[PDB]
């Protein structure tokens, strides 16, 4: 259960969506995004390992 | 300019027309800006008139309203699953069996 | 939002939290418009923080 609410925090982004993310902003700047969701998400499924 | 992005109607954007609506099956949709991939199939949902999408316990959006008729669509993945591959060594055989 | 280079050359154009760049895509609920007069050393003033 907590490896699945762990999936709403955002990480200090903008939004927890990805599609958002795409759609709303331009690349240069959906890079840094979506690797602090990216590096966020994985740390959570480490640690649950 | 400021924008104003809440649960709402959303009736302000760009000119791109809509096409007609499909359901059972896996599809990408574009519902008023919001996109996703997946089968939409009629809901059973007891929505009220002011609300706009439903949310599940995985907090992600799971029900849909058309923005154009006053129906309810749940939204569910298409089909998933892993594959295993069963095989004694190569030193004895070439064949295989699949597990899903 | 298109056809909006269609004016004296603007000397700033700066966009926080969607790229201008052809992403007339997105629907908002309500869109405000504020318009004023301020001199040029002040236009570096009207931005975040
Ligand atoms: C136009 O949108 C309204 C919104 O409720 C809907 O009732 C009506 O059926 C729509 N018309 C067409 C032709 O789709």
């Amino acid at each position: 259960n907590t490896l699945v609410k762990q999936l709403s925090s955002k990480f200090g982004a903008i939004s927890s969506v990805l599609n958002d993310i795409f759609s709303r902003l331009d690349p240069p700047e959906a890079e840094v995004q979506i690797d602090r969701l990216i590096t966020g998400r994985l740390q959570s499924l480490q640690t649950y390992v | 300019l400021s924008f104003e992005l809440l649960h709402a109607p959303a009736t302000v954007c760009g000119p791109k027309k809509s096409t007609n609506l499909v359901k059972n099956k896996c599809v990408n949709f574009n519902f008023n800006g919001l996109k996703g991939t997946g089968v939409l199939t009629e809901s059973n949902k007891k929505f009220l008139p002011f609300q706009q999408f439903g949310r599940d316990i995985a907090d992600t959006t799971d029900a849909v309203r058309d923005p154009q008729t006053l129906e309810i669509l749940d939204i569910t993945p298409c089909s998933f699953g892993g594959v295993s591959v069963i095989t004694p060594g190569t030193n004895t055989s070439n064949q295989v069996a699949v597990l899903y | 939002y298109s056809v909006l280079y269609n004016l004296a050359p603007f000397f700033t154009f700066k966009c926080y939290g969607v790229s201008p760049t052809k992403l007339n895509d997105l629907c908002f609920t309500n869109v405000y418009a504020d318009s004023f007069v301020i001199r040029g050393d002040e236009v570096r003033q009207i931005a975040p923080g």
